[PDB]
This record gives C-alpha cells, structure tokens and sequence, in this order.
RNA sequence: ACGAGAACACGUAUGCCGAAGUAUAUAAAUC
C-alpha cells in the first residue's frame, strides 16, 4: 500500500464564475478568498471522461459508466463496491498570485479575475501494481480533455477555460519507483 | 331410665396408673365422684342422690350407632380382640348368631379416635434461680372424631332425674378428667330416650349382665358367687382434700367386679368407705345396674 | 438302688445301639441295636447295674418273646412306654467321645440322673431319631428317649400305686384303653401388666428373666415333690407349662396340696397382679396316640377348664380378707407403685431392688443358686443368689440355673400368629402323638430363645425391618 | 354458686412458634394438621409474668396444693383453635397456613457460616379462646379480675413461644365478651382488654 | 418490674438484600412485601458492640464476650445463666410507603445485573441480584426489661453505641460492594408497663 | 477500634457508560437518574493494584494474589480469615449538577450513533449508544476499618497509589474508544468512630 | 508496570465532515461545539495500518488480522484473549483556536451547497452539508500501557507509521471529493505513572 | 371425696465471606 502524489498549478485566463453559491462565488470564510469544491473537478472530469468513451442510454438511466470511470473515479452504489483511487482535495490560491495581486492592487471578484494560479494536490493510492500505467495514462487523457473544455456554471458564453502547469510526481509513502510517469 | 349424650371437642386424659397413660373411657366411680364434688360445690343436698341413684359406665358412640361391653358368656381368636358390641346385634350376640367375618368387619369399623403423647417442660425449678436442668414430662391424651363421644344411663324416679339434669347442666363447664385446669376435657350434653335402648333395658331372662362396678355386701357375698363369671380389678388412687399432706393421704385399696360380669344371683350394692385417718369420709360407688339377658 | 431309678436309667439310654450301628464301628455294628448297645455299655464300670442291662437289652417284641424274664422286671413296662411314645463318620467320632465321657466324667449313683439327662441332651440334640422310609421323622433321638422315660415312669406310678405285682400278665391293647395317666397345665396370668410396670428400655428384660425363672423353679419343685424327674415336662415358656403325670389318688391329693400352697404364697407375695392356675384332664394310652383325633379334644378341654378356673379364681373368704383395712400413708415403690410392703432407704421395695441388683450382677456374673437365704424371693422360703463359674464348681463339690450354656457333669444343673393351630393340631394324621408336640415345642423354643438372640446380636426403621424379616422367616417356617 | 365465661380472639402479629414436637415442627392436631396454642403454654407464661410483677394471689388463682397448704385452681384456661373467618379468607386468597424461615450462624475466629430452618405460624391468623372462673368467694371477684387484666396486659407486651428475643410470638387480644353462665351473679360490668 | 418500648423508622439508603431465601428477598406471605428480620439486627449488633470492647483469642473460641455484652443480649449457656433484657422484633413495610409507591407506580424491587472477569482468560460470567428500592421505610419496635434499676442508664448508653456503629456499617450482604445502608429516624421512648420514668432517655 | 471516613466528588471527563442494566444505562427508579455502582469501582481499583504488583500464572488461575491486596480488599477464602478493610459506597447524581443542568436546559444523557465497516464488503451497520453526559459530577464515601494500629500509613499509601492509577485510566465500558475517563476532587478525611488521628493522612 | 502519555494537536487543513449526529455535525451537548469521536480515529488508524500489512481474503472472511495489529489494539474474539494496549480519547477545540475565532468573528461551520446533474435528463438537485471550519485545532491524548519491557520501541515505530499514513489521508466522511485532510503537531511524551525510561522515544 | 395435684419444649446463635454487564466493531460509500 503506497501513496503516490500528484501536484500542480492551474492558470486562469477567462473570468471564472463557478457557482458554488448554489451571484457570488463560494468562499472559505476563513480568508474570504475564492476556492474550488473538489466535487466540481471530480464530477466534471468524470462527465468528460464518460462522454469520451461509450455512454449507453440505459446506463444513463441507471447512472452506470465504463469500468475505467468506476475504478479511477469510483461510484460504489450498484451493489459492487468501488472505492475511489484518486482523492481530489479542494484547491486554494498560490501565495505567488496573492503577492502579485497585493503588489499591483487588483481585486479578485468582478467573477474570478484573470491571471490566477491554483494549487491542486491529488493523492493516488496504489491498490494494484500492474494497473498503475493504465490508470495514469487515463488520468493524462482526462487532464488533456479538461484543459480543452470548461469548468464552472454557465460558462457557455466565454468563461471557464483554464490551463495546467508545473507538476511534480512524488511518492510520499512507500518503496515504489515513480520516476517514469508523466502528467503534463 | 334416660340416657345422656356427651360430645367433647377437646382431647381428654383419663389414664390408669401414670400420666403417660391414655384411656378412652372412665368408670361409674369416677362419675359418681364428679357428681358428688359438684353437688358439694353447688351447695345442694347429697342425701337424695346418695341412696336413690343408679348409674352405669360410660360407653362409646359413633354417628348413629351404640356399643356395649362384651359379656362373659369356635374361632376363639377374633372375639378376644373385641371390646364392644353394637346394640342391634346385642341379642344376636347372646344367641350365637354372630359369625367371624361379621366380627372382623366390626373390628374394622370401630375406630372412634386416636392417642397422643404431648411433651412438656417445667422451668419453675432453680431455673428461676440459676443454671438448673429442665424437666421434660409427658401427658397422654385421647381425641375424638367429630361425631363420636360418650353416653350414660341413669334411672329412678322423675324427681331424682330432674336433680341429675340440673347437675349435668352445671357440670358441663368443669371437666371429667385429669389435667382439667390445663385445658383438657370439656363437653356439651343432650338428654335422649332411644327406643332400642329401652327395649334392651326391659328384657326378661335368667342371667344378668352388669353395666357398672359394684361390690356385694358382707352378708350376701356367700350367696352372690354361687355360679358367676367375673373379673376383680384393684382400684386405688389419691384423694382430693382429705387432710394436710396429699402424699400422706392415699385411698385404701379396693376390689370390685368389672363391667361384663354375669351373675346368676343378684345382689344389691353399697357405697363403701375407703377412708382412714381422715377428717371426712371418702366414698366409692358400688351399686349394680343390670340388664337381664 | 430304688427300682424307680432302675427303670429310669434303663429307659433314657435304651435306644443307643442305634447310634453305635449308625457310626459304623466294626466292633459293635453287626447285630441288632439292643445287643449292640448292651455290648457297648457292658464295658464301663459305673454303668454295671445288672437290671439296667436287662432293661436295655430287650426293648422290643421278639427279645421279650424269647427271654422268659421274671414277673417283676422293667423290660415289660419299658416295652409299653416305648410303644406309647412311638405312636457319616461323625457318628463314629461321636461314639469315641461317648466312650471317653462314659469312662471318665459321669457318675452313676442316685441323683446323677439329671446330669445324665443334660449329657444325653448336649450330645444327642441333633442325631436323626430314625430313618424309616415310610415315615417323616421330624424328631431327634433325644425326644424319643426322653418321652419314653416320662411315659415309663407314669405307667409305673399307676401300676404300682394300685398294688399289682404281676406286671407281665397285666401288660402282656386292653390296658391301652384304660384311663391311665393325666395331662396337667399351669398358666400364669398378668405377665403383660407386670412386665410394663416400669417407669428404661433395656430394664424390661430383668423382670422378664424373673418371670421365666419363677416358672422353671416352681415346675422343678413340682417334679421333685412327685418322685419323678424333669423328664416329664413337655413345654414351658410364655406363661405356660404343659406336663404329664399319672392318674392315681395319691398324686391327685398331692397336686391339690401343692395348689393350695402355691395359691397362698402367690397371694402373700403379690396381692392379685400375678396368679397361677392348674388344670388336669385324664387321658388314656389311646388319647395321646393318634386313634380318633381325640388329642385335639383333650387339649381343648384342658383349655376350657383353664378358662373356667380363670373366671372364678377366688372364694368369699379370700375376697373378704382382701377388703380388710391395712396401714397406708407411707411411700410406695418408686418403680412398682405398691404400698403394702415395707420399703428401704433407697426408695425401692425388696423384690424390685433385688431385680435391679441381680440384673447388674447378671451383666457380669452368670450363675444362679437356689438357697435357703440370699437375695431374691422364691416359693417356700427359698432365695436365689448370684455366683460365678469357679464358685459354681466349688459349690457343686460341697440347684444351679444358667443361660443357654450346655455345661454337663457339674452336679445337678438346669440349663435355662397361628400359634393355636400349631399347639393344638401339630400333625393331624399319622403323627398325632405327644412326641410331636414335644419336638415342635423344642424347635420353637430354640427359635425363640437362641436364634432371636443370634439375630439381634447385630442389632423406628429397625423395627419395621425386623418385622418384615420375622414375617418372611415365619413364612419360610411353614 | 356461679361460673363466668370470658371469650374472645387472639391475633398473631409476628410469626408464632410453639414447637412442642421439636425445633421447626409446630404443635398441631395429628388429624386436621391445624396449628393450636396449648393452654399450658398460656397458663405458664401468665404465671411467670404475674409472679415477676409481685404470693397468695398466684396461689389462689392458679393453685399450689402441695406446699403444706392445699389451694384449688380458680381459673381454667382452654386450648385455642383456628377460626372460621380466617380459614375462609385464606382459602380465597390462596395463602398457606405456615411459613418456613431460613437462618444462619457465624463462627467467631473462623468466619464460616452454617444454616438453620424454623417453621413458623403465618402473620394475620386468628384464634378463638374461652376462660372459666369459678366464683368461690363473692368479696374477691374484683381483685381476681384486676390481676387477670394485668396478666393479659403483660402478655400483650411480651412474647409467646420460643425464640422471642429474635422476633417471634407477639400477639393481640380482640373481641371480648364476659357472660355469667351458671348462677345469678351480675357480670355485665366487667372488662378485660 | 417495668417494660420500656422503643419505636421508629428504618430508611433504606442504598439497596438492601437480606436475601434469606438462599436469589430472592425475604417476604411475608400474606401481603407479599419485603421485611427485615430481627435476628439480623441482633446478630449484627452483637458482633459490632462485642468487637468494640476487648475481643480475645480465648474469647474468640468459646463465643463468650464481655460482661456488658452478655448482660444486654444474654448468655444463659455457660453454666451461669444470663437472661436477656432487649427483645428485638421484626420490621415490616410501612403503609405510607406502599401508598406512595402505588400512586407514583414504582416497583418495589430492583434486579441489578452483575459480572465477573476472571484472570488468565478474561471471560466474563454474569448474574442477577434482587434488592429493595431506596426510599423505602420499615417500622421497628424494641422492648427492654428493667430487671435492675441502677443499670438502665449504662444499658441505654451501650445501645446508643450499637446504633451509631450500625448506622456506619451495613445490614445484609454485599456490604463492601455497595449494598445495604440504613438510617434510623423518628424515634420514641415510652414506659409501656410499670412505674419507671423514661423521659431523660434517648437513642439517636 | 476506629472507623475513618473518606469523601469526595467524581468528575466525568469523557462519556461514562456503566450500562448496569445491559443499550441503556443503569438508573435509580425513585428518581430515574444515572448512578455509579460501588462494585465497578472496587473491581477496577483491585485489578489495577494487583497488576501493578506481581501477577503469576498460577496466581492468575484462582484469584490468588498479593498479600497487601487481600489485606485491603479481603479474601477469607483459603482458610485464612480476612474480611475487607475498605467499604466502598455507591455514587449518586449530585445536586449542583442537577441545578445547573435544569437551569441551562441540558439533558443528562447523550445518544451517540456509531458505525461499523465490514472487511472486503464495505457495508455499514449502525448502532446507538447511550452515554452519560460530560461535565457531570458524583459523590462518593469510603469507610476504613482500623483493625491494627501499625498499618494505617501503609494502607493509605497503597490507596493513594490506586487512586492515582485510576486517574490515569478509564472506569466503565468501552474505554479504549474514548469513554469513562474520570477525576477526583475535594477529598476529606475524618475519623467517625474512635479516638484516632487523621491530620497527617492524605490522598491525592 | 507503567503508563506513558502521548499528547498533541490535530490541525485540519481542508473540510472535516464527521456528522456523528446524522446532515448536521456531531456536537457536545454541554458546550455546543464539535468533536472528533475517538472511535473514528481508532477505526481509521486500524484500517490503514492493517491494510498495509498482509490482508488475506480468508482472513477477511473470518475477520482475522495480523498479530501486530491485535497486540497494539486487541480483539479477544478468536478464543485468544488480547486486551488493548493503546487507549485513544476524543478531541476538543483548543483554547487558542476559540480565542482566534472569537476575535476574528469567524464561525465554526460552513454550509456547502452541492448540485447533482443527472444523466439523460439534466435536472439540478441541490443539497446542503455542514463542515468544520478549516484551520481549527484539536487536542488529543493517547495512553500507552507497558506490559513488556522490550516491545515498547517496536510499538512506537508502528504508531509512527500509523500517524504517517493518517496524515496522508482524510478523516471522517466525504473524503474522495475534498474533505478530511489533517496533520499532527506538537507531539509530546511524558511518563505519568511508573518508573520507566521513555525519553529517547520520538513521535513526529 | 375423678391414678389425684403444683409443671412456659424453654435457653445461646442469621444470610454470611469473595466477584468490573464486560471484550471486538470509522454515521461510511456516488454529483
């Protein structure tokens, strides 16, 4: 049982408006600064990945998806247990962005102002040694699709497309070699 | 010639020699004693009933049945275990009409009570003072079933028997036994005239059966025992209030015939003096009450 | 030697050649039993009475048929009494022992007859009386011999008292029918009342002993007064004594005198709580024999007159003397409750104190002696005292009563539900004789007095167990 | 010459134990198996109490008759029996007539305990009783009845039977009636409580 | 000759288990309610007050005690008889309390469930114990006899000591594990028979 | 002879679940409030103070244990005579807590919902546990018998050791998951019966 | 025999939903503030540290575990008695956190609105969930018994690994979507009962 | 003037001593 980690930053270009309030933006009431629910990224990557592969109308009625989504993302409501292997945590700002904005005296809400950076930290559990490569190439595909789609509510008018940068794939628990992987 | 019925409801102590003894019935002398003491106690005259009353022994009765003592008239093994014979069969007894199986059934049916040795103690000793051993003693008691009891026969004129009625009415609140002042031997009574009792009492024959304890006077004893079948039983005991020491006062011994005796020649009796070195006479009753068959 | 003794001695042992023939001793087991016995006894010097040899040699038919004896000689009367009574190496060991005892221990002089009697009893109480194939022999040899003696002595009393001297012609059926002899019974009343006059549980054996001893003393006295011996006593115990005597005037007068003395003494010692009754019915030689079932009749008649005597046991003079005044007020016996007798310091009268002392001594000492003065009262101003064994032989050197100890040769000593059917009937047919009631009484006495003690040696629940055991044993008995 | 009868009932307040047979076995009748109070028990307890209170009074009323002077008993005490009311009520409510109590004893120095049983007449039962008094002297009836009243008081505040120091025997007296049953002496004024 | 009466109320503090059946509690069988037997009280007072004064090994063997203790409870066995002076009767369930419990519907008896853990194996075994409810009351009565006039004050002092000791102790069993604590209240002294005044006397 | 009194308050730190009736708790039924039985306190203190001293496997077999343990808690079971020297009483829900809880509208009982996750199946099973509330208090009293004048100090040292050990452990059931932690406050020592000194004695 | 104490602070960085009252959050009834039940920590740690070692399917069916887990935690279910050696208590808000949230006028709970968008129909279904404000601090205590003088070092190495795995995970529910990430801080070791040397032990 | 009469089946001791309603189990999994 080894815990591999993924981390990275996300760049904001189109004034974002997620819609965590349900017109304000969801805020952690400790800093009064925007956040991103992890259900947001989880579900949106889930829907894109499900659409990419075959999606059956009967399975649409029963909320059933492909085996890849049921393994990586995991649902565990059909009577067959599927505990998720990709803990997504909520994303905060980067102190770099905060320092830059404070130096230039720019507000955060207009919508999520442009030029932000977000620190997303995923934890991946290795429940099986073999399927690691398949799972990570699938995650790479999902990341690409997300990079070429939209996140947020009501973004079909020009808002909610963002970029991925600056990853680091470090093993935090275990004795497994994790040098040959890649998530751009 | 009335008969008296008595029911007790409490155990009674009659006894023969010791307090450990328990006896069913008593004798005409014990009841003459009781009546004499009660008359002297009530303050009446003993003259009328000293020499006019004839009394019989006590006898058992059950629900609707009566018994009489065995007269001294082939199996010779079953009769010897019998003490009382029912009235209906009394005549049949004297004519040899009673069979062994009937007698055995009679022996079976004749349970009219039971016996009990009640144990007690005495602490009036130096137990009051200090360490002193207790003295367990024993009294003997007889207890009746709810419908058994005693009956008596008395005869004479109407006046004497009215006196006797009064005496029994007074007496039914004292007792007829031993430890009377300890809670034993009280009774309730009724006056009865049964037809068959009168029929037996009014027979006509040549012999005679004794229903009491009596002794012949001197001048007739030689002619009393011409042809007789009897039993002599010594009768002794202690007195009630003759002189100073109770122990120094004890009745002179007396011998008398029993209650199944058969006599060919009748005798009158007497009330006999059994006193000596006392202040006042002590009487024993001895006057026969016959049935002539 | 008085001729009575000659008959008696030739009578007890007249049937011993039968044992010397059963023993198989080749020396004296070739001929008829009478001559075998005569040859055996012709050795010992003490037993050399000539007329005794004559008596023992011919106790049967042919022997007298070819012996042409004199007119006065007891072989004829032996024959008659024998008839009326009649109605394997261990034997060899027994006859060795018999030879030793006869040549060493016993004496033959007068008064040795009781000792000879105990000797014969202690030796022969189990020898089979006869082995007849057509008869059931429920008797020992002791009973045949003893009852033969009793019958012989009674026949002699009868024949001699009437002044007949030609014994042969008179006795050699017609005589068998004559009212020759007599059955006599003693019954003492009040045993149950006197035995339960104690105030604890083991103390009620001493006065049982006293009653038994008085009965035996009075019966032995009676036999002494009549110049016979203890042969003539059939049964004793309970309260009874069944005895056999002769039918003559002299014995009748003496029986009447003895009765008067006993009545007087019993009244003197005790007021009325203990009596004694004697009744006698005459019997012929045919009655005791089984001829027409008359033995039952005889027994019933004796019981009847006994009941009658019980019904009228006093007279007018006695009853008036009884109701005569006497001193009272003094204390009564603490255990016996009778105030007519002077009392001692301890609080017990003479007799009850004597009984308690004699029980205390009996628990340790075991011989009783009948003397003129002593400890416990007896009839005719006699007393019983307690003594020990060696003391008993020294007293014998210069009558003794024991407890189930068959000591022989020590002077003169006397070793001490459906009952009616057994006592009156016995064996109704083919065995209805006095001998059968004799043996039945002996066996019952052995069961009651000796076997009961053996059973109780190992002894509410116990009472029930003993009752069940007794019932089962009696069921096995009959 | 008159005879007087004093009748009433006695009620059992705490369990009673006479136990002549023992000590559990309580005295009964051998046929009907119903508990009773023997009259010797009451006579002796009353004698002891009244003597402790104080003589010629105890001697005239209970009688001695061997001390060199002879005095005859003047009060007769009878046995007591179960009453009909109590039998009916107990039969309806389904209650037994007698209890069994379990007890224990402790060894000093060893602290080991061993058991006991004591059989004991039930609480609430009732008994009927009658006493007789023989009027031998007219000028003394008031004194004799004062003394008998004192005796009943003392026995009411005391115990009958055995084991009363540990809690058994307490009784009460109810429903008294005092009637002159022989003679013509006026006893409609007496009281016994 | 006088007799002095003492009456009062026993109150149950923690659960009580006289439990004389052997696990039931002792009951009257005409009413079916608990009672406090008097032999319990006498035995506990005997033990406590005896241990107060000197209790010796030789005095341990023979069940004899100090002279004062024998005087108040009786010896009457030593070849020197001693008659008792203090008679202890039973105590019964009070009517006030039965009224209260019937009104508020409170059951008269608790059934506490208990457990034991053995060593080496730690396997537990359970059990059930019945016990009287707290807040119950009982009514008690004592009688004391004046056999001698000059010992009354000392005897009542000793009875007061016994009361104090018992009120800081337990009745019944399981006393060290919690059960069985009592108090006495609402007492009263009266000379019920005789002519001995008892106004200065008191038992707390 | 002397008896000495200890008294104090038990303070409930986390939830307490004795469950003497068992998922309910153990309650009085004159007032219907929780209590702490004395049996559990005695047993837990005994187990701690026995384990702290030696515990042998043969001694584990039959509840044979150290000498001081049997002197202070009693065996009298192996033919050696030893009755307990410490009397432990029950703990009753205190009055000040009643007043505070009434006037702030805070109940006397929490109802905690618990879940179990199965192995290789991932199905949850629910349960309900009824815990006494935090912040409560109880009152306790101990009685010490002085059977020997030269062991009081040693026995009190052992007692304070047991109390300290229990202040670092749990009383009740299911304490390895956060239940039963307690504390002791306001301890007072008095000699109730005798003429013995208790000014130098202390228990922390 | 001795008992060591482990103490410190749990610092939550992301959402913490425990919901033990369940959609509210489990809460003390005397202060009206959230807690982490010790049951949750013990269960989560057991599952992590037990999955790391061998977890056989046959063992899963019979619910048997590895010997290390049972000695550190105790099962006593297979007939072999194993009492827990690690005792875990709950957690509560620290004083500094209370002061900080009071001075900054910041609440203790966040209401998150979540939208479910369903396949083939596109109907938005809303939901409200309560979470504990990120950045708060809880105080925790573990108690460690010593039953063998040797195995202390191995036990503490294992508890280190357990803390590590928990710190790379989530606590409570709603973890695979962004809630539960915490870490440990300010760990301290202090021997509180006994005479043991545990100054070289190190919990990070 | 009754084989009678005086006569508490009483007395000392209880309900005991030792014992934990305990041991395992995440109010959890999907947008």
């Amino acid at each position: 049982y080894s815990k591999i980690k993924i981390s990275g930053t996300i760049e904001v270009v189109t004034g974002l408006h997620i819609g965590g309030g349900g017109s304000p933006v969801v805020r952690d009431l400790q800093t009064k600064l925007p956040i991103i629910p992890g259900s947001s990224i989880k579900g949106k990557m889930r829907n894109l990945l499900a659409k990419h592969f075959g999606l059956k109308m009967k399975q649409e009625s029963h909320n059933q998806d492909d085996e890849r989504v049921l393994r990586l993302f995991g649902s565990s409501e059909k009577g067959n247990i599927q505990r998720a292997r990709l803990q997504i945590s909520d994303a905060f700002f980067s102190e770099k962005t905060k320092e830059h904005f404070a130096q230039n005296d720019i507000a955060y809400t207009e919508r999520v102002t442009r030029g932000s950076e977000f620190d997303f930290v995923f934890i991946y559990n290795v429940d099986e040694e073999s399927q690691v490569e398949d799972d990570f190439e699938n995650i790479e595909k999902a990341i690409h699709l997300l990079e070429n789609d939209y996140l947020g509510g009501g973004g079909t008018r020009g808002n909610g497309r963002i970029q991925f940068k600056d990853t680091n794939i470090e093993t935090v628990v275990g004795e497994y070699d994790s040098t040959n992987l890649k998530i751009k | 010639t009335k008969v008296f019925k008595l029911s007790f409801k409490t155990p009674v102590h009659f006894g023969k020699k010791r307090l450990s003894d328990g006896e069913m019935t008593i004798t005409a002398d014990t009841l003459f004693s009781a009546l004499f003491i009660e008359t002297l106690q009530l303050g009446k005259d003993t003259d009328w009933l000293l020499n006019d009353l004839i009394i019989s022994d006590t006898f058992p009765y059950e629900n609707e049945l009566y018994y009489l003592p065995k007269p001294l008239i082939d199996n010779h093994k079953a009769f010897k275990k019998l003490k009382y014979v029912p009235v209906h069969h009394y005549n049949q007894y004297l004519n040899g009409e009673l069979s062994a199986e009937d007698a055995t059934d009679l022996n079976d049916i004749f349970n009219i009570g039971y016996f009990s040795l009640q144990t007690k103690v005495s602490l009036i000793a130096q137990e009051t003072d200090s360490s002193a051993d207790s003295e367990p003693y024993s009294v003997g008691t007889f207890t009746f079933e709810p419908e058994a009891g005693l009956y008596f026969i008395a005869k004479g004129s109407e006046e004497t028997l009215d006196h006797l009625n009064n005496i029994m009415t007074a007496l039914q609140y004292s007792g007829l036994g031993g430890k009377r002042n300890a809670g034993y031997g009280q009774f309730e009574y009724e006056i009865i005239n049964n037809q068959q009792l009168s029929k037996l009492l009014n027979q006509n024959g040549k012999h005679s059966i004794l229903l009491s304890t009596a002794m012949a006077k001197k001048e007739e004893i030689e002619s009393a025992l011409k042809e007789a079948r009897y039993i002599l039983t010594k009768r002794s005991g202690f007195v009630q209030s003759t002189n100073y020491s109770e122990m120094l006062v004890k009745k002179s011994d007396f011998y008398s015939f029993s209650s199944g005796s058969v006599f060919k020649n009748i005798f009158n009796g007497d009330i006999f003096n059994v006193g000596h070195n006392g202040k006042h006479p002590v009487y024993r009753y001895a006057k026969p009450l016959w049935l002539e068959v | 030697m008085n001729k009575k003794n000659i008959l008696m001695y030739g009578s007890l042992l007249h049937d011993i050649g039968k044992i010397i023939y059963r023993s198989g001793d080749h020396t004296f087991s070739r001929g008829t039993h009478s001559k075998l016995g005569h040859q055996f006894l012709s050795q010992f010097s003490e037993f050399k009475d000539n007329e005794v040899l004559d008596n023992v040699a011919y106790h049967h038919y042919k022997e007298l048929a070819k012996a042409n004896l004199d007119n006065d000689n007891t072989a004829y009367i032996t024959y008659i009494a024998d008839n009326i009574a009649s109605g394997s190496g261990n034997y060899t060991t027994l006859m060795k022992d018999m030879s030793h005892d006869l040549e060493h221990k016993l004496s033959i002089k007068e008064g040795t007859f009781p000792s000879l009697l105990q000797w014969t009893e202690s030796l022969w109480q189990y020898v089979p009386s006869s082995t007849n194939k057509n008869q059931l022999i429920d008797i020992s040899l002791y009973d045949h011999s003893r009852i033969t003696c009793a019958i012989a002595s009674c026949i002699f009393d009868y024949l001699n008292e009437n002044n007949i001297h030609n014994y042969k012609d008179e006795l050699f059926k017609s005589f068998y029918q004559k009212e020759a002899f007599l059955l006599l019974s003693m019954d003492m009343s009040g045993i149950q009342d006197f035995i339960y006059n104690i105030s604890a549980l083991k103390s009620l054996r001493s006065r049982s002993f006293y009653l038994e001893l008085m009965l035996e003393v009075i019966v032995d006295q009676l036999l002494e007064r009549l110049e016979l011996a203890r042969a003539n006593l059939l049964y004793t115990g309970g309260g009874h004594a069944y005895l056999l005597v002769s039918n003559t005037d002299k014995v009748k007068k003496k029986i009447t005198q003895f009765n008067n003395e006993l009545k007087k003494w019993f009244m003197s010692e005790f007021t009325t709580d203990l009596s004694l009754s004697m009744a006698f019915e005459k019997c012929s030689g045919d009655d005791l024999m089984n001829t027409s079932g008359n033995y039952r009749t005889i027994w019933r008649n004796v019981s009847s007159k006994l009941s009658d005597i019980k019904a009228h046991k006093y007279s007018a003079e006695d009853i008036l003397k009884l109701n005569h005044f006497h001193s009272y007020g003094d204390r009564e016996c603490k255990e016996c409750l009778r105030s007519d007798i002077d009392i001692n310091d301890d609080g017990l009268c003479s007799i009850c104190e004597g009984i308690i002392n004699i029980s205390n001594d009996l628990r340790d000492k075991s011989f009783f002696v009948l003397s003129e003065t002593g400890k416990l009262k007896m009839p005719f101003n006699k007393f019983i005292s307690v003594i020990d064994y060696e003391e008993a032989e020294m007293l014998v050197q210069n009558r003794i009563y024991s407890k189930n100890k068959p000591y022989i040769g020590i002077g003169i000593s006397t070793n001490l539900d459906n009952l009616g059917a057994t006592f009156i009937s016995g064996i109704p047919e083919k065995y209805n004789s006095i001998s059968r009631t004799a043996t039945l009484s002996r066996q019952l006495s052995l069961f009651f007095k000796y076997e009961l003690n053996h059973l109780l040696e190992n002894y509410w629940d116990d009472i029930i167990e003993a009752s069940i055991y007794i019932n089962d044993k009696f069921k096995e008995f009959t």
